[PDB]
């Protein structure tokens, strides 16, 4: 096989390393951490050298996502868009910001090859066609399209985000339909992650860099959004039962001077 | 095959100690804030 790549990018920490360490380490709070990895490809270690670059900040980040991504890199960039569950208010503004950043990245690095656009553009509306199928109508899906996977980091503190600002199932449903509906319309999946558990982020991660996992809502605290689980209607279910149908203001609610003149005024 | 690391050698340490630049005064220089 060619060359491998996955560009995560962590936001102010939220278990970035740690997350890294569970798979296979000083900190994060520079950027561009290059990471290898060694995943093994179903019968033996064939030196899967899937590079993994590990982005925090925003500092004039541009330069190290050029020095992360190459020309003929481009198909099997496998972007893990992270966000930590403990602060919602980042979850639901750093996906979109950093969907602005692979915005810029493509219309600032990818537009210099021609036929690459023609390729890659063919590439995403014929894997997007078989992303539904295969897995147990049409979305708003956006611009953005390349391979991608959102997973949100501190899914194991359920009643820890219930006892502190929550308690109820309007929040967790909230950001679980959201980032779903996210997920959908990015072109995406949801694969949730956790302290020492969930694992579930190697399979998908390998099925879709060319071995397979159901989905799981049963459990509401470990859900996992497959390549092919989404439409228009379950978002619409979930989101319904005691919450409000797409609030638009739920967002903010989970989120000598004058002594001389004296004396002269005194003096007259 | 692994012999393919001229791709980050090219621009590998540029800014090592590029965290500095707060508008030559800033009044906050930190690339991060503290407790309440």
């Amino acid at each position: 096989p060619s060359g491998k790549n996955i560009l995560v990018f962590g936001e102010d920490g939220s278990g970035k390393t740690t997350l890294m360490t569970k798979l296979q380490h000083g900190k994060k709070g520079r950027g561009l951490e290059y990471l290898y990895l060694s995943v093994h490809d179903e019968d033996r270690d064939d030196h899967t050298r899937c590079n993994v670059w590990i982005l925090d900040g925003d500092l004039y980040h541009k330069g190290l996502l050029k020095f992360a991504v190459s020309a003929e890199s481009l198909p099997e960039t496998l972007v893990i868009f992270v966000a930590d569950m403990s602060r919602p208010w980042t979850v639901m503004e750093s996906l979109q910001k950093w969907a602005s950043v692979l915005r810029e990245h493509i219309d600032k690095m990818k537009i210099p090859p021609e036929k690459m656009r023609e390729l890659e553009r063919k590439f995403v509306k014929d894997f997007q066609d078989y992303m539904e199928p295969e897995e147990g109508d049409n979305v708003l899906t956006h611009n953005l399209g390349i391979p991608v996977l959102v997973v949100c980091t501190k899914c194991d503190a359920v009643s820890v985000l219930e006892k502190e600002h929550d308690y109820r199932d309007e929040h967790l449903d909230f950001i679980q339909s959201h980032l779903r509906r996210f997920c959908l319309q990015y072109g995406a999946a949801l694969i949730y992650t956790s302290v020492k558990e969930e694992k579930n982020l190697d399979l998908l991660y390998k099925y879709i860099v060319h071995f397979t996992t159901p989905a799981l809502v049963v459990e509401k605290d470990a859900v996992f959004i497959p390549a092919g689980w989404d439409n228009e209607k379950k978002i619409a279910i979930l989101h319904e039962n005691f919450t409000t149908v797409k609030p638009e203001d739920a967002y903010e609610d989970f989120i000598v001077f004058l002594m001389k003149q004296q004396s002269l005024l005194a003096k007259q | 095959q692994e012999m393919f690391a001229w791709k980050m050698v090219v621009l590998s340490l540029p800014r090592i100690q590029s965290q500095r630049y707060q508008v030559g005064v800033h009044y906050e220089l930190t690339e991060e804030e503290k407790f309440y």
